[PDB]
């Protein structure tokens, strides 16, 4: 299965971690300013117009990756 | 006084004025790269809306009845 950080609500350190359901094959980070998105999702949702318009940001930078558990802050310098 | 002219005067003036003004701009960058698979992306898009609108009339009957002084103010 895909193992990824799943934060409910954005999350400056996101701790939860999950095993995603079907529905998801990547692991998604977004920071957003003051914002910080771990997240369950798909490379085909690795997309700025999905992410912008589904996390309703003006200003973003977002990552994917497929490791597990791998979408950590870090990995986004911003 | 000493002129006349004994009469009716009727004035209507309307002026409408409208605006708008709309912009959008989006910059964005997308990457992927593989050595491990790896995609990231980042960008800002900005988005902007502006209406008016002022709709002004007078209208005025110096004349010979209030009846019809109203009425003519209203629907010439």
């Amino acid at each position: 299965m895909l193992q990824c950080y799943n934060c409910p609500n954005p999350t400056a350190d996101c701790k939860t971690a999950v095993n995603c359901s079907s529905d998801f094959d990547a692991c998604l980070i977004t920071k957003a300013g003051l914002q910080v998105y771990n997240k369950c999702w798909k490379f085909e949702h690795c997309n700025f117009n999905d992410v912008t318009t589904r996390l309703r940001e003006n200003e973003l930078t977002y990552y994917c990756c497929k490791k597990d558990l791998c979408n950590f802050n870090e990995q986004l310098e911003n | 006084i000493t002129s006349g002219s004994m009469g009716g005067i009727y004035e209507y003036i309307l002026v409408i004025d409208k605006a708008k003004m709309e912009s959008l701009g989006i910059t964005s960058r997308d990457i992927t790269t593989c050595f491990h698979c790896k995609k990231f992306g980042g960008g800002k898009t900005e988005r902007a809306r502006k209406a008016m609108a002022v709709e002004d009339i007078i209208s005025r009957v110096r004349g010979g009845s209030s009846g019809w002084s109203g009425g003519l103010a209203q629907n010439r």
